[PDB]
């Protein structure tokens, strides 16, 4: 755990958008440059319209980076509404990644929670057409592969959360050789809209997620396994509905009784054929009986119920398994009368 | 000229900006495009995307793919299909026209479940009976009830109260013509249908809907 | 409303795309002919390489036609998804057609819905790369002028959906003096893709949109206003 | 018909497939450049591993271009069959373009051939 990873104060920048990959490895002055924060500030002042895009120099050299994210909002709102939304959004994101850190990173849950909730930096785009800003926590460090592996859980949270900010988090920036625009520079030589500073932080060093400086009040964690070892989740996903409720809903549409109701678990329901006896006309096709049993299949977030063999004979029914969380609360408050 | 040739282009005005459109595609691929920097407004239908497969594909649920994917533009929406064996991967469509909740309001409007009366009230059609209210409109209740009869990608979008309010506001901006009520004098409206009088049969569901009966007896009909 | 208005047993077909209007007007036997349901079957059997183009014989004299549609999706579709796609396609199309039939046609909204989802005729192309067909509604009769006015809302419906079948709707077919390729014939003598039939409908009478035969379950509606006030 | 319609000898060539739109309009020398025929020959010899793509500079101003085709056959073909195939290929493509020119362009059918 040498001083090389204890200090990284070399900023690597790009000039134009869509930089060709045939020149980055050659490190042409016309496309790339190395800088120090003080040298970076003067270069910005000397070129008022310059466009800069921070990037990580070499993946195998210093993969440790700050915890950063971007949010894009497609409308405008009041200023108090930003204040209340950003605070809840910060709280919600802290809970999720801390759980991921305690699950797949072997890190102390409360230590991670305390580290980021203490200090953070905020930007803001002056574009009032659509609001979009960066948030960079200062006292949380992790490797690039950790964010790549956690790409999935961020997406799940954004789909089934409440705050508009967390509903529109962008997880696409977490990639190989990612690029983050430095605060205060244009995106294209034609658009004057730039990211402006916000109180109280003013130093440029506290706005770059590559400037790593381990002090005595920061926490670091990383993945134990290698990136090419991740195993996907099971046929289920732990974010919509418990298994018994979903099966009961499937059982409610079938008017007849299911003889094999007991062999279905959280993993075999996509392969076990639903052999049913039609004492009553079938609830789907209104027929006496059928040659083959039905089947279950999970796709996109539903259970496409169909009959195998000659599928065109029997109609197809879809069970909408919802992923919302307050709607389940409302349902539970209702069904107790 | 082109006017007599075809009234079609590759990117007509009104469509979203190209960079935003690509952003939506990058969302569907949960993985990251490797050759992303080869795309612009002139070759995005020819350059194949070399995706990397760390996680299973979000379109076919397979571990990895043999060949790169490829885009295509049609009818105001860019299509995603895989080269090689077409049956290996499914088909996904990314729209570009406008927003989604306006489409939801349109769909709720076509099924003819909301109507405008002379008195200004908005009658809805829920539980096989026309209902209305003055202090508290019933439009949101009808939206939540009719949630089921819509496709999957529209159903889950219809749970947040703010979004239901937005859909209701869109609905109230399309009703401009009033419709009269209670023009059939020989029908007995119940709480779960209307009992016809000329021949004694009892309609229900869709059939018992054209008879726009506002007031009802208040109890269900028991044919037994 | 006479006897001839409740029946049309004469079929008017072409044999080549791009027939000139003068050749159409002179009703020469080289390009256009008249037919019956049984006779047309014999003609196709005797010419396994022919090419026909079903069209309206006379516009102003007779305009009542069945509701028809066209789809051309340039991608193969798996069976379970195909069944799922076609359920939504009928649902969304039925609502949109009925809604217009109630707001600018003065017809009963619920009457149209029952008549269309009940009995519809579906074909399927023989090509294995793309999926195309001709869905024809059987018990829904209207004039050609109504369908022309129907074009604007149908285009809006196709452009504002997600289901691939309803997003690939061919809205350019609706014009004056339309042409629809009959089932079982080729497009050009060089083409090798033809359209075949689907169960449970087997008789050819179930696939011509010019055949008018209104039974007990049939419904009719037409535009009250004309096409000249509609600027 | 003027010299602008009678002369186009400037070559505008890109430097990477998929040039961003925000720079092609500004003609950034790092991405695009305009050249003459002689300077084109020097530039390619100057850079051993350049990547160029000729395009059209201003579409609505000068839309006059030659006739071009591309063939990508992923199968080895012997030279003798290659020789006989290309001639009949020119035979076939000749008739197709000539037919439409006489149909929708009014061109002289013998002249286009
Ligand atoms: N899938 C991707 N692969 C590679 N680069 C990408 C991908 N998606 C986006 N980018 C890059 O990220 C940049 C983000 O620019 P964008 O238009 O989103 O700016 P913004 O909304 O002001 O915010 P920010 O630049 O901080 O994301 C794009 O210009 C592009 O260079």
């Amino acid at each position: 755990m040498d001083a090389a990873i204890r200090g990284n104060d070399v900023i690597f920048v790009l000039k134009t958008i869509g930089v060709p990959s045939a020149c980055r490895q050659n490190e042409d002055p016309r496309f790339v440059e190395a800088f120090k924060c003080d040298e970076l500030e003067r270069y910005i002042d000397n070129n008022p319209e310059c466009t800069l895009f921070e990037s990580l120099r070499d993946e195998e050299a210093y993969s440790i980076v700050r915890i950063f994210m971007d949010v894009d909002l497609d409308a405008c709102l009041d200023e108090i509404d930003y204040l209340t939304a950003i605070q809840d959004f910060i709280i919600e994101v802290s809970n999720c990644v801390a759980r991921f850190a305690f699950t797949e990173c072997g890190a102390i849950h409360e230590n991670v929670i305390k580290s980021m909730r203490s200090n953070f930096s905020l930007t803001k785009s002056t574009n009032r057409d659509k609001t979009s800003f960066h948030i960079i926590f200062l006292d949380t460090y992790t490797t690039m592969d950790t964010l790549i592996a956690m790409k999935r859980t961020l997406l799940e949270l954004s789909r089934s959360s409440e705050n508009p900010l967390t509903r529109s988090i962008d997880t696409a920036v977490y990639r190989r050789k990612t690029t983050l625009r430095v605060v205060g520079t244009r995106k294209n030589p034609n658009c004057d809209t730039i990211h402006v500073m916000q109180p109280p932080h003013d130093n440029i060093e506290d706005y770059l997620f590559t400037y790593v400086d381990m002090n005595n009040n920061s926490y670091y964690f990383s993945l134990q396994r290698r990136l090419e070892d991740l195993v996907p989740d099971k046929l289920w996903e732990p974010g919509f509905i418990s298994f018994e409720d979903a099966i009961k809903r499937v059982s409610k549409i079938f008017i007849n009784s299911i003889i094999n109701f007991n062999d279905l678990d959280e993993n075999n329901f996509t392969t076990v054929p639903l052999v049913i006896d039609y004492v009553t006309p079938c609830a789907l096709c209104k027929k006496r009986s059928h040659k083959h049993p039905h089947q279950l299949s999970l796709e996109n977030g539903a259970i496409r119920i169909y009959k195998t063999g000659n599928p065109h004979s029997c109609k197809v029914k879809i069970v909408p398994l919802d992923g919302n969380k307050l709607f389940n609360i409302a349902q539970r408050i209702l069904d107790t009368n | 000229r082109l006017e007599d040739l075809v009234p079609d282009k590759l990117w007509e005005p009104g469509f979203i900006s190209f960079e935003d459109a690509i952003k939506r595609v990058s969302k569907i691929f949960i993985n990251s495009i490797i050759n992303f920097n080869d795309l612009d407004e002139n070759n995005f239908t020819t350059v194949p995307l070399v995706i990397d497969y760390v996680t299973p594909c979000a379109l076919c649920k397979k571990r990895s793919h043999k060949h790169p994917h490829q885009l295509s533009l049609e009818n105001g929406a860019i299509r995603i299909y895989k080269t090689g064996n077409p049956h290996s991967c499914k088909v996904k469509i990314v729209p570009l026209d406008g927003n989604k909740l306006f489409n939801i309001a349109q769909r709720i409007l076509d099924t003819n479940s909301v109507l405008l009366t002379e008195r200004g009230d908005h009658i809805v059609w829920i539980n096989n009976s026309w209902k209305f209210n003055s202090e508290e409109p019933l439009i949101t209740k009808l939206i939540l009830s009719i949630r089921h009869q819509l496709p999957k990608e529209y159903s889950s979008e219809l749970l947040c109260p703010r979004k239901r309010k937005t859909v209701e506001a869109n609905i109230r901006d399309m009703l401009v013509d009033s419709v009269e009520t209670d023009t059939y004098p020989d029908k007995l409206p119940f709480k779960n249908g209307v009992l016809d009088l000329v021949d004694g049969m009892f309609y229900s569901g869709d059939d018992a809907k054209k008879y726009t009966c506002t007031v009802s007896t208040g109890f269900k009909f028991d044919d037994t």
